[PDB]
């Protein structure tokens, strides 16, 4: 099985900052099959971005995605309150598909 | 030489519209018979042999019928990429010949 | 003898873990006249990660088929019966009864 | 408006069985592929089975391998689950999800990740 | 239209890691009158150690295949075309081009 | 890919000759029969010749018998197409296309234009 | 009723012999004739079908030839396991019937 | 695995009747035609009758008609054969074997003794 | 793959004695298929036993074999000072066929 | 008498190149699977690769892949091992071995296991 690593656990950033969370994996993915999932709280997961950096249908510029084999990144830019969720990564290269465990995003006030 | 002729030599649908294009050998082949399409500046594009067997890769929607001297190339729904002219082609005896062609619109 | 005779996919090749291509046969004198043909796309099998694997082999799925033939020649025929390769499975040394 | 309806969800005993359904609208269901993924309470996603469009394939964690039973019917536009000798370790949020697909020369090809998601439903397996 | 006819293992079922069954199939009028077709012995594949593994599937290698068939009736024949299960493949749901 | 690259295409004056080409790659060139269709500019197609895996049966359309000598070599996966003696009615875009009966694998075509100036 | 005749009606062979029994029918059949083995005791066993094709799990030494009224059954190198009775049997009309047998021996 | 097993045979006077039974496992029953062959002491194989998956069709050897019965019940997987005004002749192994023109599966067989003493 | 772990590494007994050698498996052995061979210094190994307890061709009756699973026993009774060579156990029930690291038997005079 | 007599054994650089033949007798060669087993000096056995009866099925070791080649002459009565690109790590003793089968209810059953076995050649990978 793929073991997909996120980091980091929880991230901590101000609104108008940008996010960048990774997702590693313990073989490389195929095909750059690779896909990020937003889970707001309380809420069913909704996806972001497939094969690795193509957005998903409603999806804003602001979310985007990069990497290959081992290594993947999610960038959100203009962090906004809302963006308070859980993101997950998850290979559909090998089978069975897995998941990250996920990263903890959360917005702060700047000092 | 066997002539083929084909019905109507030219014609105009709209998307969704089910074409019907005719071929008649001048004397009766059994199943050696080819439907091709051909858009325009390309190769023609096999669709069919053996009178109604579909190529591979090509979409259901193209189906063939006939036998002797009357055959038929039907197109249920046709689609904006289906615009080209198509030409049936017999395998019965040599020479091969093609059908004067079908230009649809 | 002569007998009197009238006349009348899920993708597995690509999701196969013994993956086959499709080569195309032809002859204007054998009912069906082109024959799709697989060929296996590995001599090992695709494991689970999509890597190719030397413990196990992909071998071709082979079938005996009847088909017409014009004799010698386009009026009369013969029925003939050919091998005919439609697709891959992955095999090992093993048999597991 | 594209919709997935999960039902089902309980709470239930060790050794016990639930069967969760999952009711499709606004989309063609017998053109996609379905999974369940479940959610342990505060942890993460976790596939759980696969079905193809006519269920000739099924796919299954290792998990739930002689417990779970994943199937459909294209008719009722429905995706169940059968759950029997069900763990403490199955308490989870169980999703329906559909997968997403592609026509590339003529040739449907499935993606396994979910452009669709229902809002699940919670199974709690309890003893006290 | 009518036309005259004249007339005329490696063990993979066992090896295959998406083993198969032959089902006999009898037909008293078909030409061929027995047709053994191919079952998948599981749902799953078997992996490398010889287990069911649900992480991939077993699925039958179908074939459109020509018998001859009596009209109605063993003078006059009919050509036909019926669906055979050849053998059995492994897949998963991902496709790899 | 299978994939059949015709060239050798020119402005000749009747009377002249020309020789085609079809580049053939991505197939066993040897095992298969090959074919010159041709199609005269807003005109319909029109089958020209074939030849054997082995070269020794040809067969050709009775307008270009003489004339026209379809040959292939093998070792070199190329077609040939010797246009002697050629008149204003051959003027075509030629295409060569593996096998017989129906085409399925055909070049882009390669322009002969037979024409006094 | 289609009766059908075998000959000889009894043999005797030794381990590595060429054996060949035949079977002729009233009238003449096509392919539907069926080859069956009988050890003393047991029931039939099937060898052949369509005249000709060998059934799932029967020895290559077995072989089967024939058409209309003249029909055979070959063991190419005969078994000490294959002393027993052979049957052919016709599946061209009802009622079905089978020859008188032959003992190997 | 296929199995077939018959039972029913008895030791029967002239005039008498006897049912067998023919018991199939391994298989979905409902599927096949199923077929009853007997062989009398010392002597060959005769085909007796057969019977369509649905019972819609049966057919007899002559020297059967109006006596024999052919008879299936699908939900017990059985075969079955009436006997009626079983005459000597009838003496015989009854087999029952699946499908109709070449016969691959076959019972152990049952006894049928048809004799007055 | 199926990992064979050989017990004990060395064995020293003497003529007459009774050798008892352990084949243990990571996984279950499919269907008993598991081997032995006898290596002798300086000679390419022989096979002594298949499906975990059939003695090979030309075998005496004092080599005996038993086992199932995870664990399998290779007995040489009327230990003979011949029977100095090392013993390794191999199974063909999961591709890739693997071999145990082997165990060295050595004969030793009593005291 | 049956025997398997392997040659085409030596010392040779790392990145080098050797070729290993084993020459059988006594037997229908054509009847079996053949293999080649190696062991490095004063270490255990270990499986190389292994080959069907006609040449159609090759099976290998991971750490081969890409480098060695097993092949077989059924007219030759011979089996072959073209190496390529030597590594210190595959300096071994490299024997051909013949596999067990059995012939029941008219089938061919191949057993992965080594019924007889040649007397091995040796194949040592150095550069000083």
């Amino acid at each position: 099985e793929i073991v997909l690593t996120q980091s980091p656990g929880t991230l901590s950033l101000s609104p108008g900052e940008r996010a960048t969370l990774s997702c590693r994996a313990s073989q490389s993915v195929s095909s750059s099959y690779l896909a990020w999932y937003q889970q707001k709280p309380g809420q069913a997961p909704r996806l972001l971005i497939y094969g690795a950096s193509s957005r998903a249908t409603g999806i804003p510029d602001r979310f985007s995605g990069s990497g290959s084999g081992t290594d993947f990144t999610l960038t959100i830019s203009r962090l906004e309150p809302e963006d308070f969720a859980v993101y997950y990564c998850q290979q559909y290269g090998s089978s069975p598909c897995t998941f990250g465990q996920g990263t903890r995003l959360e917005i702060k006030w700047s000092h | 030489a066997i002539q083929l002729t084909q019905s109507p030599s030219s014609l105009s649908a709209s998307v969704g519209d089910r074409v019907t294009i005719t071929c008649r050998p001048s004397q009766g082949i059994n199943w050696e018979l080819a439907w091709y399409q051909q858009k325009p500046g390309k190769a023609p594009k096999l669709l069919i042999y053996d009178a109604s067997s579909l190529e591979n890769g090509v979409p259901s929607r193209f189906s063939g019928s006939g036998s002797g001297t009357d055959f038929t190339l039907t197109i249920s729904s046709l689609q904006p990429e289906d615009f080209a002219t198509y030409y049936c082609q017999q395998f019965n005896s040599y020479p091969l010949t093609f059908g004067g062609g079908t230009k649809v619109e | 003898r002569t007998v009197m005779v009238n006349l009348n996919s899920s993708d597995y090749y690509n999701r196969s873990t013994s993956p086959w291509n499709l080569h195309r046969n032809e002859d204007p004198e054998r009912y069906p006249s082109v024959i799709w043909e697989a060929k296996c796309r590995h001599l090992g099998c695709i494991n689970a990660d999509g890597n190719v694997d030397y413990h196990m082999n992909s071998v071709p799925i082979q079938q005996e088929i009847l088909v017409l033939r014009r004799e010698p020649p386009p009026n009369s025929f013969r029925l003939e019966k050919i091998l005919v390769s439609v697709g891959c499975t992955c095999v090992t040394p093993i048999v597991h009864h | 408006e594209v919709q997935l309806v999960e039902s089902g969800g309980g709470l239930v005993q060790p050794g016990g069985s639930l069967r969760l359904s999952c009711a499709a609208s606004g989309f063609t269901f017998s053109n996609y592929w379905m999974n369940w993924v479940r959610q342990a309470p505060g942890k993460g996603l976790e596939w759980v089975a696969a079905i193809n469009q006519d269920g000739s394939e099924k796919y299954y964690v290792g998990s739930v391998k002689g417990r779970f039973t994943i199937s459909r019917d294209n008719a009722k536009n429905s995706l169940y689950l059968q759950m029997n000798s069900l763990r403490v370790e199955d308490t989870a949020v169980y999703y329906c999800v559909r997968d997403y697909y592609d026509i590339l020369t003529d040739y449907y090809i499935h993606y396994w990740y979910f452009d669709l998601w229902g809002r699940g439903t919670l199974v709690t397996v309890s003893s006290h």
